[PDB]
């Protein structure tokens, strides 16, 4: 057990879901701090909780300090793409007035809510500037995962994450590509990866 | 505000370098962290005040100085591959609540040879007529390939304005040659608009990859262009049905 245990380490949620993430210790803290960190940025302080048992609200975010001052939770109502990021809890533990210890964080991914999944693989037209044939897997449910792979000539991407600032056309996709002649979109996006009822329209 | 420079940096193993950190506020306490996958934020060095410096938890290969209150530089005398990391300078707030204010990070990549550094090639792939027919939506695919290190920012531009709506980007680049130690990287992104918007040949679509490369101080002796910090773009125009 670490001085500060954050759970869960990774969280993938859909737009409009509520969520709670936890910061737990066997040590009593005089105060706990929450930071948010975005890619290409330093952590930014959100709030500090100081009074045992207290709640602090920062818009859609609610922070609770446990009564025994060994715990803190961060609750988000109606998750938005803008909520995506790393949530760190920190405190002066292990004999420190000046040195903060940072928990490992919850890395929050906010995925689109897809009411009517319509999973499909589209063969794209070649680019004049590349020798690659590209296949677009799109319109799948946010509970469907695609993990990156290289299997000989065939590359598949991890499924993409919404631009944090996206306010429309929020959908799931992964791509596959190969430079081999006669590349088949069905080769890359096979039954181990995609839903069985995935649609394969001809060009 | 904590100011860190540079934001991105490439060095060969063994060539001394300094990352600067200065704070406008008058704070006594400043510190350096590195952030690595699975290892959280690890304290390298801290300075309680002017001319006071103390090794953190992971000091080996680093030095600091605190001649002035305003500046707390991080010195790598002999950079090694293992010092490839994201570095954060922190200063301690003096209010009732002693939180930290952080710089915007320095992404340092330490390389065996500068000849391993390559800018991206960038291609755009136009929306499928099959997608347009099935969905009345149109997805453009941007593919950035052949870049090293993995120091890129991909953006989408429609009619000369950056867009965010309809943008979905791979959360990290993939290695093109993962069996090899010096693999270059690929990264994809999608921009989705209505079929109507795509079908308007006045509409212009550009995928931009900002690559963070070599600086002026870096020596270059290869035939191919010095891979300096640059944008590489690919474009498409709307296509009438
Ligand atoms: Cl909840
Ligand atoms: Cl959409
Ligand atoms: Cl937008
Ligand atoms: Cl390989």
């Amino acid at each position: 057990m670490q001085l500060l245990e954050q759970s869960p380490q990774f969280l993938s949620i859909q737009e409009g879901e509520n969520l709670t993430v936890y910061c737990n210790s066997s040590s009593v803290f005089s105060s706990l701090q929450w930071y948010r960190q975005e890619p290409g940025e330093g952590p930014v302080l959100l709030v500090t909780v100081v009074t045992g048992g207290e709640v602090k609200k920062l818009k859609r975010l609610t922070f609770q300090f446990g009564d025994a001052r060994k715990d803190s939770s961060l609750h988000i109502t109606a998750a938005q793409p803008g909520d995506t990021g790393l949530y760190l809890c920190a405190g002066y533990g292990g004999g420190s007035n000046y040195k903060l210890t940072f928990g490992k964080g919850t890395l929050l991914t906010v995925n689109p809510y897809i009411q009517n999944p319509d999973p499909a693989v589209y063969q794209l037209r070649d680019s004049k500037s590349s020798d690659k044939s590209v296949c677009l897997f799109t319109d799948f449910d946010s509970q469907t995962n695609v993990s990156q792979s290289k299997d000989s000539d065939v590359y598949i991407t991890d499924k993409c994450v919404l631009d944090m600032r996206s306010m429309d056309f929020k959908s799931n996709s992964a791509v596959a590509w190969s430079n081999k002649s006669d590349f088949a979109c069905a080769n890359a996006f096979n039954n181990s990866i995609i839903p069985e009822d995935t649609f394969f329209p001809s060009p | 505000q904590v100011t860190q420079n540079p934001r991105y940096l490439i060095t060969v193993t063994g060539k001394k370098l300094t990352v600067t950190c200065s704070q406008n506020m008058n704070h006594e306490y400043m510190s350096w962290y590195r952030q690595d996958p699975g290892l959280g934020l690890r304290q390298i060095y801290y300075s309680m005040n002017v001319e006071v410096t103390d090794k953190g938890d992971v000091p080996e290969g680093y030095k600091v100085s605190r001649k002035e209150k305003r500046n707390f530089p991080l010195i790598l005398e002999s950079p090694s591959p293992n010092q490839t990391s994201l570095y954060f300078c922190a200063s301690r707030l003096t209010g009732r609540v002693h939180g930290y204010t952080f710089g915007s990070g320095t992404r340092l990549t330490v390389v065996e040879d500068l000849k391993n550094v390559f800018p991206p090639e960038v291609a755009v792939f136009e929306p499928s007529e099959a997608e347009i027919s099935h969905t009345q939506k149109a997805t453009l695919v941007c593919l950035a390939t052949g870049f090293y290190p993995d120091h890129v920012e991909l953006s989408w531009w429609v009619n000369g304005k950056e867009v965010h709506s309809g943008v979905c980007t791979d959360p990290q680049p993939l290695k093109e040659q993962p069996a090899l130690n010096d693999s270059r990287y690929a990264l994809s992104s999608r921009l989705r608009v209505s079929a109507t918007f795509w079908q308007n040949p006045r509409n212009h679509f550009r995928c931009q990859v900002q690559f963070y490369g070599l600086s002026e101080n870096d020596e270059w002796t290869q035939d191919r262009a010095k891979p300096v910090t640059q944008i590489v773009s690919a474009e498409a125009w709307g296509r009438a049905d």
